[PDB]
């Protein structure tokens, strides 16, 4: 029912899977900004990246799905009133992570869904596959808020669907890296990251 | 559980106003302040916001660097200072109080959309003639 819906609900990363995550998420910060191809691009991303990211999530890593409001979110109530959404309550999954972005704004991962989990799914608006907006949001730069982090992954992805996905700019270990432009950089994994989560409803 | 605005009013363009909300029966270390701005036939927008965390103060990329938030939590009220003020920034500039700020930050809501905001203050007119 409305009332008893929750502020949001979501992917929410176990401890071991969170801080899995969290760990390889500063790698990919260490290593990009020490990455000679990022450091001639800095006049394109600002006027040591973990502290440039210095806000960061507090609790677990979550990819979310509907932000509800208690209900009184737009489409509040109808997703929550799927049998999808009712029936998968509790249930643990398995998420895919995909790449790694950095733009100077946030930095984040990239959530491929499977065709049950896109099941649970409720400008870039426009002409992408749905889901491809999935992410779990690693940092943000001091003045930016997080909900960012989803309109730079689809800003990316209408771009390398776009072609200005442009060539490799650099190899890291666990993937090549790539350079759209304006700031925003790409690390495709060589193999996915399989990240464990829970489904289920955040409250305050 | 009150918010009052206050400060506003008449302004040529280019002054500066300071606005203020005196919030009571909540306090500004549960509670996340939006000021927004309803002008005539337009929707609420959001001008700038303040979450009880201190790393989350966020501005509207119209007043990114003319505008100021902050709040004395001593006198629980929030400020909102306005400079080089155009009268484009007429309006009435309202203030809200939301407890799932900065929470929902993380989990797919904006900080300007009014909708998630708990509780609406009175509403100050601003008017910069012209
Ligand atoms: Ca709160
Ligand atoms: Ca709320």
């Amino acid at each position: 029912e409305k009332d008893f819906l929750p502020l949001y609900f979501g992917w929410f990363l176990t401890k071991k899977s969170s801080e899995t995550l969290r760990k390889a998420g500063q790698v990919f910060l260490e290593e990009l900004g020490n990455h000679k191809a990022f450091k001639k691009e800095l006049r394109h991303f600002i006027s040591e990246l973990v502290s440039y990211f210095g806000k960061r999530p507090p609790g677990v890593l979550h990819c979310t799905t509907k932000f509800c409001d208690y209900g009184k979110a737009a489409g509040a109530e109808e997703y929550a009133q799927q049998e999808v959404v009712k029936r998968s309550y509790g249930k643990a999954f398995k998420l895919s992570i995909s790449a790694l972005f950095v733009t100077p704004k946030t930095a984040g991962a990239q959530v491929v869904l499977t065709d049950q989990e896109l099941q649970l799914w409720p400008s870039a608006s426009e002409g992408l596959p749905p889901g491809s907006r999935a992410h779990v949001t690693l940092g943000c730069a001091a003045d930016v808020q997080p909900v960012q982090t989803g309109l730079d992954l689809l800003d990316i992805l209408q771009q390398v669907k776009g072609g200005s996905q442009g060539e490799a700019v650099g190899e890291l270990p666990r993937g090549k890296l790539y350079s759209l432009g304006k700031g925003r950089w790409m690390l495709s994994l060589t193999k996915k990251m399989e990240v464990k989560a829970i489904f289920t409803g955040y409250y305050g | 559980v009150q918010l009052e605005e206050s400060g506003g009013g008449l302004v040529q363009p280019g002054g500066s106003l300071r606005l203020s909300c005196a919030v009571s029966g909540i306090t500004l270390d549960d509670f996340g302040i939006g000021w927004f701005r309803q002008a005539p036939g337009k929707e609420r927008e959001g001008v700038a916001c303040i979450s009880p965390g201190y790393e989350h103060i966020y501005y509207a990329d119209s007043a990114k660097g003319r505008f100021t938030i902050s709040r004395d939590n001593a006198k629980n009220t929030v400020y909102l200072q306005m400079n080089n003020l155009k009268p484009w920034d007429t309006g009435v500039y309202y203030c809200a109080a939301d407890n799932d700020l900065p929470d929902r930050l993380w989990g797919g809501s904006d900080w300007s959309d009014p909708s998630p905001y708990d509780y609406w203050g009175q509403g100050t007119q601003v008017t910069v003639s012209s």
